[PDB]
């Protein structure tokens, strides 16, 4: 059967990209003080598979963890279609959100998905590393409902 | 805990065994149970070739002794 | 005295140096001073490389060995006491 | 600038000394000494005339003296020989350093029959 | 011999020193973040380089 | 039958190599106050299968101002000349017995440079060209020192063939006559193989990622596996170098277990100096190299040339 | 053969891993993904503008102490020589020479990189 | 004589002719003149390994020795040139025609 | 086929002579000279000389990594020259390419050629010595005799990379 | 303790060097017969391939010397299967 | 030599590698051993000029020797008349050969 078999190799496809997420080295302020304690020994990132690698060339997530202002703007999406694909974008804290406490500023983008598509949004100013890391076990399990092999076979 | 690091140790360890032990005993399969002989000079090749000759079944492996001379 | 002033700042300052120059120099002086370098010598030329092509016999050479279980001719005893 | 002279197959024809070289490196020692004399003269004929043409006689006795030794460790001491080069011939580098204990046992063996 | 292919030809410096070339090696400049490990994210440094 | 023994020698390679990217993540992690991996698969087991799967169906780019045929052909070379230094390496019997297999380890070992040079050059990139020409530096900085190095323990062997390393220390270990030495190479195998504190031709916290900044997915996997696979061939190396194994020729696999364990631990302690120490500067390793190492080495060469003459223990020649 | 074997298994299996990453994965390819990488801003000038070599010195010094190492890597083998007053000696004279050229290109600031 | 000769001997002429023909880069001529010294290198080799000349077979090594000598001075002097103009042409050094 | 070893890694020695001879941009000049040097060592080996056959592409593979180095520094251009990007290098790269092929398409037809000179096809291995059984590698016999009979080859080649280290401080002290 | 076993692995190398030489002459003896037969069969075999040439003169020496000299590869193997030709040509240098 | 220095000092600096019949590490020989020999006896003390006419037996065959020029021209003709007889169905090699 032609569905068992593709059905069976989007559940491989799916476990490898979940279970070896590498965010890019991508952080802009407060935020990336939790992302940072993410990776500390409480938590431990890693030990999920879960690795950061600075290049964009070897990213999987984009954890955008602070305001986003509109100087920095081009250079997020400069970096975020460098990655190759797939890639997903990760929103952390209320200013990649939607602005946040400066969302009225003349130089904030009110939201990081005016700029990239986003993923999963974390709440919180700053959500906590244990809050992250929710978001990041929900990214898991976005990955492992993919069916793009299933779709592909019924193209 | 620190011995929950020694399952992937082991696993590397098993892997690394693994060509030492398969080298040596591909050397005796092909050579008639013995070690692969060495020649790293000429007279060893040279002595190497006349056993492939006097074995008779062109196989440097295969050994003649005393019943070979009447 | 300045023999020692010297080699202490030395030692302080670039020990690597200090222990550089001091194996150099046993490298240069002890050979000389060696009583077993000149085995060294000997056992090169005891290393039979080549094949003893033998003396034509021509009825003079007392020096010679007939058989090389003879007792004529350079022995090793020397080397297996080594 | 001539025809290049050379002996007739029949005249190139000896009975043949077949042993692999583990045999013939277990028994080298005996050997070198039971058979000095007709190999020391084919040696001395083949660096004097540089011409195995003409050293072929000598060559002959070579390995009549060869045949004749290895008969005489086949009649009275097969059986600790074969040992001894049995060990020998397991070694990839056929040293001796890996069996001093068959060796004695050869070394023996023909000093008491032989 | 003055020729038309040596027109241009002028004697040497009197002392064989020809005045340096004013030809500029250019620095290599690197955009030093934002998105660098080293760069806290933010930081663009326009960084100068001869090496 | 030597075709079968070839893949019994690089299969496991790729699997080793697969699980030292484990080991070392567990092991930081640990002398980091944390796990590492132990959630893919039992105590983080099928951590590095999937990393694998990972990459080799990520999409693979070729940068807008690559040169195309350079950019493919490194990652090649890095992973060919890899697994090329496993093949006379005596564990206890070489794949390939070769007499100079030492002088064949230098040269494929100074080939195998030549995947970071172009990489780095033909990715046409600022980051990659500048790790590629810290390469070029690093190599003049160990590479004399390293074969000097070489010479002087080959000075006790008699020989370039590494299988009679295992003759020469079936008595004691070289690491006793020669500590000096072995401390010296122990560090010139580091820089050898790009390791910390001499990480500098990725150089991360710098570089980003130096020469292989442009790379991604397989054609990443390619110079990931070749580095660790290089790190597991010179710890085998330094094995047998200094630690050799006796060897039974009726019990070989007593030799492998013996030597396989001291290698592991080996590569362990690149693992362990890595979780210590910072990042050199790669003009302060070229000068560590030729005003400390260098010194050093031709006195201890001029050392070992003359020890063996004046001790009247010259080695065999065979 | 065995070596030519070996030599074309390996650059073999790693052709065949680079021919799988490039045509098994799902492709799209649009300008600014594949464009030059600086840390998410264009870069500045060709990478492949000269980059000043600091270190030039070292290098050539590099070429000449390479080939000292060709003519001591025979010393093993010499030490087999039956004229070993000889041969000590000029083994020693060769290493002393080349300590001799490190400490003039040390002393006279070879090994400092150019500023 | 044998085949090898051919291929060796013309090794060696087109590294002179790529040496005799200029371009631009100082650098790609000085490398035509490392390849010349190579094909030397092995047409030596052959010649002294065949004939079993013992005492000879260091002479290659010693061939090596002084091509890098010759590639050191080299590198030397592109030094200087490229540090005057600003590159390695060859075009730059035409000072001396008066 | 395989007794043809010697002549078609000679084949490729001449194919890498003619990469860098062409002159593209120095960095595919040394990676010409990588490949000649490597089938170089190849060769030599198939003779007998494995020390040599190594030991000269370990140098060149020294010599051709400072290349690069002093390429990016002193001898790169915005666009450098591939084979096919220049009309000069393409001509020379495939003139030598012509005049290689025909003396290899001759040669073996005739198991002969003239070229200039008569050269015979038969195969490189007719030459080869018939008869060694020797304890020992004749060329590291050769090699290690530099140390005893060479003395005076010892002092000239050591005195003269001493002074080179010398003269290429004073050559590059503007 | 290196001193001491490079000693006895002296005393080895001769004990081994000297087996060689009480063999050489057998071996040496068993050389001539082998190269001289495989010369003489290469004489008869050039007899029939080439007795229809006009001015060809079987086994003719290229040499004025009248003096025994040694065959290189191609005169020994020059008729003879490439199996035999590329062991005895480049056996010992591609034994692994 | 231009200036004759080593014999008037008696120090051999380079003649010790000027022939290949010279004495060599443990006595091995050239190829060309006694050819070389023969041609640099025959040729000692009488001049090039008598040596280029009265000598040049010697030479051709040590010529020979070096570079084998006639025996390849005769093994390619005997090669060359096999392969005649082999497509014309005139000659069947051995078993041995
Ligand atoms: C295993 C081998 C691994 C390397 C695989 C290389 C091919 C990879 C496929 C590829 O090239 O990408 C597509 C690439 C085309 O992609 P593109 O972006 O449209 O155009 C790329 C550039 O136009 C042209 O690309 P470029 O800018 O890289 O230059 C083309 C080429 C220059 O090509 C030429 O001008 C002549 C051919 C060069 C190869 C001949 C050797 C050069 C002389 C040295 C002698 C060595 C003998 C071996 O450059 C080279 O130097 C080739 C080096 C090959 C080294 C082989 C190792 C020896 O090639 C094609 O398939 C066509
Ligand atoms: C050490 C080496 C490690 C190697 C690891 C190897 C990975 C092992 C696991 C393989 C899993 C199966 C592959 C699935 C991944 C494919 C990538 C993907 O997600 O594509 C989604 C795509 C989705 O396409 P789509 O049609 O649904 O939509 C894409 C188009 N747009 C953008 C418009 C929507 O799937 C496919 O196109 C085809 C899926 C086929 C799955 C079977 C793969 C066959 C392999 C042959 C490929 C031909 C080239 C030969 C390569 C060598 C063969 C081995
Ligand atoms: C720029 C892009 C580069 C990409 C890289 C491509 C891969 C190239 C990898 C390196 C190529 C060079 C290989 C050189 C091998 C040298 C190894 C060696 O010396 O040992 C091999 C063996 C000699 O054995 P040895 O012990 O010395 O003596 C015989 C004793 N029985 O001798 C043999 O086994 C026979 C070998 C003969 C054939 C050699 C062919 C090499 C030609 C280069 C390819
Ligand atoms: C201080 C920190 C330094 C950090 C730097 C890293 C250093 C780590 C070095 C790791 C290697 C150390 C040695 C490992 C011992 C392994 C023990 C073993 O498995 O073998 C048993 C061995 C004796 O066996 P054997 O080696 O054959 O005897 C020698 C005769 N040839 O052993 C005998 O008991
Ligand atoms: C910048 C120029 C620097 C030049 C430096 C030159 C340093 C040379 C130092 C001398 C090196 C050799 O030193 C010398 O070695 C030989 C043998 O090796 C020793 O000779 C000793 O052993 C040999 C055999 O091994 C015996 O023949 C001899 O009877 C015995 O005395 C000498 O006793 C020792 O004086
Ligand atoms: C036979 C081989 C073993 C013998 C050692 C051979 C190598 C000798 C190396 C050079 C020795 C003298 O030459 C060298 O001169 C310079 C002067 O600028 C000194 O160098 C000085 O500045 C440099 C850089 O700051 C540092 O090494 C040091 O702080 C200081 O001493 C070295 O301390 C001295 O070693
Ligand atoms: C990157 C490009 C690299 C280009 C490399 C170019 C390599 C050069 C090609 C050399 C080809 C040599 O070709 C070789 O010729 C000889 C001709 O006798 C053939 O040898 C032949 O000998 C006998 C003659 O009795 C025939 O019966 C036999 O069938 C045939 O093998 C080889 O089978 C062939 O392999
Ligand atoms: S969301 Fe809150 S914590 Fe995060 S960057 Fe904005 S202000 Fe700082």
């Amino acid at each position: 059967r032609g569905e068992y078999v593709v059905a069976k190799l989007d559940d491989l496809i799916n476990w490898a990209r979940r279970s070896s997420l590498w965010p890019m080295t991508f952080g802009l302020a407060c935020c990336a003080v939790e992302m940072m304690h993410m990776a500390a020994p409480r938590y431990d990132m890693d030990r999920f598979g879960v690795v950061f690698r600075a290049s964009p060339r070897q990213s999987d997530v984009m954890i955008v963890a602070g305001t986003l202002t509109n100087k920095m703007a081009p250079a997020l999406r400069k970096v975020y279609d460098q990655m190759p694909e797939p890639r997903y974008v990760v929103s952390m804290g209320s200013c990649a959100n939607g602005g946040g406490y400066y969302h009225y500023s003349y130089s904030v983008v009110r939201g990081c998905d005016r700029i990239v598509p986003v993923d999963i949004y974390v709440p919180g100013c700053p959500p906590t590393a244990e809050a992250l890391l929710y978001g990041i076990l929900q990214l898991q399990k976005k990955i492992k409902r993919e069916k793009r092999l299933r779709i592909w076979y019924r193209r | 805990m620190w011995f929950e690091v020694l399952p992937g140790i082991a696993v590397m360890g098993v892997c690394l065994f693994i060509p030492g032990m398969a080298t040596a005993r591909i050397h005796r399969f092909s050579n008639g149970g013995k070690e692969k002989r060495v020649a790293h000079y000429p007279y060893q090749w040279y002595l190497m070739e006349r056993d492939r000759r006097v074995s008779g079944v062109n196989r440097s492996y295969v050994s003649k002794g005393l019943e070979n001379i009447d | 005295e300045r023999v020692a002033a010297f080699l202490k700042n030395v030692w302080a300052k670039e020990p690597v140096l200090v222990a550089s120059f001091a194996i150099a120099g046993l490298a240069v002086i002890l050979p000389t001073l060696s009583p077993y370098t000149k085995y060294s010598l000997m056992i090169n030329r005891a290393t039979p490389y080549n094949y003893p092509v033998p003396l034509r016999d021509d009825g003079n050479m007392p020096d010679v060995p007939s058989h090389p279980q003879d007792p004529q001719g350079p022995s090793l005893e020397w080397l297996k006491r080594l | 600038p001539g025809i290049v002279e050379l002996p007739s197959l029949e005249d190139l024809k000896v009975q043949e000394v077949k042993v692999s070289s583990s045999v013939l490196k277990a028994a080298a020692h005996h050997y070198g000494a039971q058979c000095d004399k007709p190999n020391k003269e084919f040696m001395l004929c083949r660096w004097e005339e540089k011409d195995p043409r003409r050293c072929l006689e000598e060559g002959k006795l070579v390995n009549q003296c060869a045949l004749e030794f290895f008969r005489q460790i086949k009649r009275h001491c097969a059986e600790p020989f074969t040992e001894y080069w049995t060990c020998i011939d397991y070694s990839g580098l056929q040293l001796f350093r890996r069996c001093r204990k068959q060796q004695a046992q050869f070394d023996e063996c023909v000093l008491d029959k032989l | 011999y003055p020729t038309k292919e040596t027109a241009h030809w002028k004697p040497p410096p009197w002392n064989d020193v020809d005045p340096p070339k004013d030809t500029l090696v250019s620095n290599l400049t690197l955009n030093f973040g934002p998105q660098h490990p080293a760069a806290h994210g933010v930081l663009r440094l326009v960084m100068e380089l001869s090496g | 039958m030597f075709m079968i023994n070839i893949l019994m020698l690089i299969i496991p390679i790729l699997l080793a190599v697969a699980f030292l990217t484990l080991v070392e993540r567990k092991v930081l992690g640990y002398m980091q106050l944390r796990k590492g991996p132990n959630v893919v698969g039992p105590y983080g087991l099928l951590q590095p299968i999937a990393d694998a799967i990972k990459l080799f169906i990520k999409e693979p780019l070729r940068p807008a101002t690559s040169s195309a045929s350079m950019f493919i052909l490194a990652p090649i070379m890095a992973l060919g000349l890899a697994l090329t230094m496993w093949i006379p390496l005596p564990m206890p019997y070489p794949l390939i017995n070769m007499n100079l297999g030492v002088l064949f380890m230098l040269a494929m070992s100074s080939l195998a440079v030549y995947s970071i040079l172009w990489s780095g050059w033909a990715s046409n990139s600022k980051y990659a060209l500048i790790g590629a020409l810290r390469a070029v530096a690093q190599t003049i900085s160990y590479e004399v020192t390293l074969a000097i190095i070489l010479l002087s323990v080959l000075l006790m062997s008699g020989s370039f063939t590494l299988s009679t390393l295992i003759t020469t220390q079936e008595q004691m270990w070289l690491i006793l006559p020669a500590w000096p030495l072995a401390m010296m190479w122990f560090i010139s195998t580091l820089a050898e193989t790009n390791r910390a504190p001499f990480d500098l031709t990725e150089g991360e916290s710098e570089l980003v990622s130096g020469f292989n900044v442009e790379y991604a997915a397989g054609p990443f996997a390619l110079f990931f596996m070749a580095e660790y696979a290089n790190i597991i061939m010179m710890n085998i190396f330094t094995a047998i170098l200094f630690l050799g194994t006796s060897h039974n020729p009726h019990m070989p696999e007593l030799y492998t277990i013996n030597f396989t364990i001291k290698s592991l631990l080996l590569t362990m302690s690149f693992l362990w100096i890595r979780a210590s120490y910072p990042r050199f500067r790669y003009d302060q390793l070229m000068h560590l190299l030729w005003k400390n190492f260098l010194p050093l080495t031709l006195a201890l060469c001029m050392w070992h040339v003359s020890l063996p003459i004046l001790t009247s223990g010259i080695p065999p020649q065979t | 053969m065995n070596l030519m074997l070996a030599l074309l298994t390996n650059f073999t299996l790693a052709t065949l891993l680079v021919i799988i990453a490039f045509w098994l994965p799902q492709l799209n390819v649009y300008s600014e993904k594949t464009s030059p990488y600086e840390c998410g801003f264009d870069p500045m000038g060709s990478a492949r503008l000269p980059f000043s070599m600091k270190f030039f010195l070292v290098a050539i010094t590099f070429l000449l102490f390479d080939l000292e190492i060709a003519l001591l890597l025979p010393l093993p083998w010499a030490s087999q020589t039956a004229n070993l007053n000889t041969m000590l000696t000029m083994a020693l004279f060769l290493i002393i020479l080349l300590a001799v050229s490190l400490a003039y290109e040390w002393t006279q600031k070879g090994l400092e990189w150019t500023e | 004589m044998s085949m090898v000769y051919m291929n060796i001997m013309m090794a060696f002429t087109v590294s002179l002719v790529g040496l005799l023909m200029y371009r631009s880069h100082l650098m790609s001529s000085l490398l035509c003149l490392e390849g010349m010294m190579l094909s030397l290198f092995v047409m030596a080799a052959l010649t002294i390994l065949n004939s079993h000349f013992t005492l000879a077979s260091m002479m290659p090594i010693i061939l090596l020795v002084f091509a890098a000598c010759e590639a050191a001075l080299g590198l030397s002097l592109l030094v200087m040139v490229s540090n005057t103009y600003g590159t390695d042409y060859v075009q730059n050094l035409n000072l001396l025609q008066c | 086929m395989m007794l043809y070893i010697v002549f078609i890694l000679s084949v490729i020695f001449v194919m890498g002579f003619v990469g860098f001879s062409s002159k593209p941009s120095p960095i595919y000049g040394g990676l010409g000279l990588i490949v000649s040097g490597g089938v170089g060592c190849g060769i030599v080996l198939n003779f007998g000389g494995s020390f040599l056959g190594l030991m000269v592409f370990l140098i060149y593979l020294g010599g051709m990594m400072v290349v690069f180095g002093y390429t990016t520094a002193m001898a790169t251009e915005q666009y450098p020259e591939i084979w096919l990007s220049n009309k000069a290098v393409l001509g020379a790269f495939v003139t030598g390419l012509l005049m290689e092929f025909f003396m290899v398409y001759y040669v073996l037809k005739d198991k002969e050629v003239e070229v200039v000179f008569e050269f015979n096809g038969l195969g490189d291995w007719v030459i080869y010595d018939t008869g060694d059984s020797g304890f020992f590698s004749e060329e590291a016999m050769g090699i290690a005799a530099l140390y005893s009979y060479g003395t005076w080859l010892v002092i000239v080649t050591g005195w003269s990379l001493l002074i080179g280290v010398v003269v290429i401080m004073e050559i590059t002290r503007g | 303790s290196m001193m001491k076993w490079n000693r006895e692995r002296r005393r080895l190398q001769i004990e081994d060097f000297e087996a060689r030489i009480a063999l050489m002459p057998l071996l040496q003896a068993e050389k001539d017969r082998r190269v001289l037969q495989m010369l003489r069969e290469n004489l008869e075999e050039e007899a029939t391939v080439m007795k229809d040439v006009p001015g060809w003169k079987v086994g003719e020496s290229v040499f004025h010397t009248t003096r025994w000299v040694t065959p290189m590869m191609g005169e020994l193997y020059g008729l003879r299967a490439s199996e035999e030709v590329l062991s005895a040509t480049y056996g010992f240098i591609w034994y692994t | 030599p231009f200036f004759d220095v080593q014999k008037r000092l008696g120090v051999d600096l380079d003649r010790w590698m000027t022939i290949q019949s010279a004495e060599q590490p443990h006595k091995i020989p050239s190829r060309c051993h006694a050819f070389e020999k023969e041609w640099i006896e025959c040729a000692h003390g009488i001049g090039s000029i008598r040596a280029e006419k009265e000598c040049k037996i010697e030479f051709e065959d040590f010529r020979e020797c070096l570079l084998r020029q006639k025996t390849m021209k005769r093994l390619h003709a005997i090669r060359r008349q096999r392969e005649k007889l082999i497509k014309e169905g005139k000659y069947t090699p051995p078993p041995h050969h």
